[PDB]
RNA sequence: GGACCUGGCGGUGCUUCAUAUCCCUCUAGAGGAGCCUGUUCUGUAAUCGAUAAACCCCGAUCAACCUCACCACCUCUUGCUCAGCCUAUAUACCGCCAUCUUAACCCUGAUGAAGGCUACAAAGUACGUUAGGUCAAGGUGUAGCCCAUGAGGUGGCAAGAAAUGGGCUACAUUUUCUACCCCAGAAAAUUUAGC
């Protein structure tokens, strides 16, 4: 973690793409129509 | 890590590639008359006046061109890197072709002048005796997309094995780039092949000015020689990714160039394959500066039918001549 | 149970383990990426020349997806327990409507002109690799068997008949064809003449033939039925089908279903009614028992739950949707004449071989009747063994004795 | 047995045309070199097997003189911590992906089967399923081995040949390099898609 970072220093929905669509197909997805 | 463009690669020249007033253009240049006073030391001949002026007969004698051209390929290095030390600062690979991978294992740090000098002197003096044991020769072969090269080579020995002689030899000697070859044999199967190029498809044919077949197993009694001489000298690690001939990819580790070195003598040369190494990328992509380090500019010509991006930065490093009196 | 660590040896019989190395053992019965005779992908190809453009495509998915979830049609018996059950929950019409759900719509399949070719471009390659590992059984133990005859009931696209031809080529002389729909029959005769309606027949010696003869007297010594059965309508159907193809087989009856567990349940019932034979006093009074891929003959032990099926890789022929290797999953039952040959059966492996670091999962299908999981590793079982389960893969056999 | 009705003809040929998909027509490439792979054969005792785990630090990359995997030999174990293994199982569950299944009326024929149109008009009107995939951005259980499926060491292993399938590079004169972004100077046969 920080850890890490420093010795290497030395050196949009989350959903699945089927869930977005059925809100996105109910209107469950705010501003997201179809073109 | 260094973005392709701003490094280098030197390419180092072989066999017919000596012309008369080579040297000339770098003797005033640093060190070098250091290194043709080691070469007097060494040989026991003054190349210095033989390359400067000579009669081109001398010059082109087997025993006589290859440590010249070992020589001359050297002091241009010794002239880029006055000229530009950035350049051989940054330097990822090098490679040589027949007698210039001596010189490239040189200028990468694994054996140093003299041992250089002694093994090239040892393996031209073989090769000319074993181009004296038998007859032979090489013929340079631009074919078109219709041409099939072993079968030629089947019928080239078909017609030797007709006249008589014992396992007559021609096969591919030098693959330089698309459909450009150097077949390697008796004299009489490369006039065949000259006389049928008509039914072989072969669209141009020149004999190569040489004493005869390199790169075939009728140097195999010049192999032992040149093993011995190298026996002695304790080769190192190249400092830069040197290529090898034989297969065409980077040299391992220094165990490995100790044969491989000899087996070179006795085998074909792998020089398209490893432009392909040292050039291929992805469209777009960048590529590295080259430099012909010695006489000629016949590198230049194959990397241009091989890769013309590759090409396009592309430069040679003059030897018979100087801009500026240093 | 046939694996007890330290009890249970290999089998060295002709010497093997001296004589040849573990890798080419005789339980070894894996066979090489199947490719379609030339005559034969040539032949698919050009008939094809018409209409294989993004359409066919999609058809071939369509069938060979609805064919592979295809269920056995639920026989009446089936449907009254379901019906009685939702009954008394429901405590007529509400039933039945919950009746077309969580029941299979099962339909007939017309073959005609137009799903004859979409059959043939999604199931002649698949369909043709799985009886040649079905036949590279009986081949692999039985080489000396050498059959004159053979029969085919379904014969679709005839991949049995190039398969057999494939293997026993030099000495079949009769291939009987049986298919009910004219269109198949003419399409399987164009693939025999180079795909071509004039020209010479590849093969010597078939015959077509809309209507299976129905005689104890002809008896035939290969017959051979795949993916076929589970087009019969019925289970009626399909018991009279395999009467009929059993007392008209010689040494061997090859029947290769989906490795689903519809096609699996579909050959365990026709194992069962083979070797349970209720005949009083047939033409031919020989015994029946499983060649393959069964070492019992007693009831599978994997029809509970699961299912048994074996894989076959091969090459798709060359389409504008072929490009990389596919496997075929399906289930086979061969049942001989006969008697065993000997009492010295092997295990059969039905599953995937997992290699892992010094040890080796093999599940076998055993002489006894029941499956065992092993685990076989070189400490408990020892060298000899180890290594022949690490060199077998799914559908071998492996050679332990005691 | 006589007369009649609806038919189906899983129909067959010819005639004419609509005749688009496919033909002809138009553009473009797709053979050849060099390397990397898919499959086959041969060979070994063995795996040209892999780096949330190494070389490689121009591009990429091969074997690395790494570690894991494999082969042949060996050693330890109450060990680490009531140890340890990533070993199986979604062919245990869940999640996630995917397959498949889910009309009435009025007339005519004597109130027979049956039939019903003419426009300058003659009865016609109205959820389950899966030996499914996924144990990489996710979980809940279940089993195995524990004098070895744990931990180590000593050597070896790093393939060869084709025919075909695919892929990556350069391939130029209507071109290339410099200045500019277009009035300059120097170089030298089958197919496959597509409108
Ligand atoms: C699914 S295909 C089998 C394909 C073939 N075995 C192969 O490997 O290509 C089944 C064939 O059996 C035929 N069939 C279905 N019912 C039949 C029956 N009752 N009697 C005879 N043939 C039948 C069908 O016409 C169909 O062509
Ligand atoms: S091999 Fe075993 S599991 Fe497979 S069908 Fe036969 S008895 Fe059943
Ligand atoms: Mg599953
Ligand atoms: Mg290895």
């Amino acid at each position: 973690a920080d850890e890490r970072l420093r010795i290497n220093s030395l050196r949009r929905w989350r959903l699945s793409r089927i869930v977005f669509r059925h809100l996105a197909d109910h209107g469950q997805l705010s501003g997201i129509q179809r073109a | 890590r260094r973005m392709p463009g701003q490094c280098s690669v030197l390419l180092f020249p072989g066999q017919g590639s000596q012309v008369v007033g080579m040297g000339r253009g770098l003797l005033n240049y640093p060190r070098v008359r250091e290194l043709y006073a080691a070469a007097r030391r060494v040989l026991g001949y003054d190349l210095l006046e033989l390359s400067l002026h000579g009669p081109q007969e001398t010059l082109d004698r087997t025993v006589h061109c290859q440590p010249a051209i070992f020589v001359a390929s050297l002091a241009a290095v010794e002239k880029l890197h006055h000229l530009q030390p950035s350049v051989i600062e940054n330097c990822v690979a090098a490679a040589g072709f027949s007698v210039g991978e001596f010189a490239a294992l040189v200028f990468a740090g694994a054996m140093e002048f003299a041992e250089g000098l002694y093994a090239v002197k040892i393996r031209a003096e073989a090769m000319q005796e074993a181009s004296e044991a038998v007859p032979s020769g090489m013929l340079s072969v631009l074919g078109q997309p219709q041409s099939k090269f072993n079968f030629a080579c089947l019928e080239a020995r078909e017609h030797c094995k007709s006249l008589g002689i014992e396992n007559p030899v021609c096969e591919v000697s030098n693959y330089l780039f698309p459909d450009c070859r150097v077949i390697s044999g008796h004299q009489e199967a490369l006039r065949f092949l000259q006389k049928n190029s008509s039914k072989f498809h072969f669209r141009r044919t020149r004999m190569l000015p040489v004493s005869g077949a390199f790169h075939t197993r009728l140097m195999e009694p010049a192999v032992e020689p040149l093993t011995q001489a190298l026996k002695a000298v304790d080769i190192k690690k190249p400092l830069v990714s040197v290529y090898s001939n034989v297969h065409a990819h980077r040299y391992r580790h220094p165990g490995h160039i100790h044969k491989l070195l000899a087996q070179q003598l006795v085998s074909p040369v792998k020089w398209e394959q490893t432009m392909h190494a040292i050039y291929e990328r992805k469209k777009g992509r960048g590529f590295p500066q080259t430099f012909e380090v010695g006489p000629g500019r016949q590198l230049g010509a194959i990397l241009k039918s091989c890769n013309m991006q590759a090409w396009k930065s592309y430069s040679a490093v003059d030897v018979l001549q100087t801009l500026e009196h240093v | 149970a046939a694996l007890v660590p330290g009890v249970t040896q290999v089998d060295n019989k002709s010497g093997f383990l001296q004589k040849r190395p573990h890798r080419q053992h005789p339980g070894i019965l894996k066979l090489p990426h199947v490719r379609l005779p030339q005559a034969l992908a040539n032949g698919a190809q050009l008939l094809l020349l018409g209409s294989a453009g993004p359409t066919m495509e999609n058809q071939v998915q369509t069938l060979t997806s609805y064919l592979w979830s295809r269920h056995l049609p639920v026989e009446p018996e089936e449907l009254q327990r379901r019906a009685r059950h939702l009954e008394k929950k429901f405590l007529r019409g509400a039933v039945l409507h919950a009746l077309r759900k969580t029941t299979y719509h099962w339909q007939e399949l017309s073959y005609t002109e137009g799903l004859s070719l979409v059959y043939m471009a999604a199931r002649l390659d698949g369909g043709f690799a799985a009886v040649s590992r079905a036949f590279h059984e009986i081949r692999a133990r039985n080489p000396a068997f050498q059959p004159q005859t053979l029969m085919d009931f379904g014969s679709g696209t005839g991949s049995v008949t190039w398969a057999a031809h494939s293997i026993w080529g030099q000495s079949l002389r009769e291939y009987m064809c049986v298919d009910r729909s004219a269109a198949m029959l003419v399409l399987a005769e164009k693939l025999l003449k180079g795909g071509s309606e004039s020209g010479e027949p590849y093969i010597p010696g078939v015959f077509f033939r809309q209507f299976l003869p129905v005689s104890p007297k002809v008896q035939f010594d290969v017959v051979v039925s795949a993916f076929s059965l589970s087009e019969l309508p019925s289970k009626a159907d399909r018991t009279e089908v395999v009467q009929t193809l059993w007392r008209k087989t010689g040494h061997f009856l090859v029947l290769v279903e989906n490795g689903t567990k519809a096609g699996h349940s579909l050959l365990m019932d026709a194992r069962d009614l083979v070797l349970k034979g209720k005949e009083k006093s047939p033409l031919d009074p020989r015994p029946g028992f499983v060649f393959a891929p069964c070492p019992h003959e007693l009831p599978c032990p994997q029809l509970t739950n699961l299912a048994c099926s074996f894989s076959q890789a091969y090459h798709p022929i060359p389409f504008s949707w072929n490009k990389k290797p596919k496997e075929e999953k399906f289930s086979m039952v061969i049942l001989a004449r006969g008697s065993p040959e000997e009492a010295h059966r092997w295990p059969r492996i039905t599953q995937p071989v997992l290699k892992r670091p010094r040890h080796v999962h093999c599940h076998l299908c055993c002489p006894d009747g029941h499956m065992q999981h092993a685990v076989l590793t070189a400490r408990r079982h020892g060298r000899d063994l180890y290594r022949c389960a690490r060199v077998s893969s799914w559908g071998d056999l492996l050679p332990v004795l005691t």
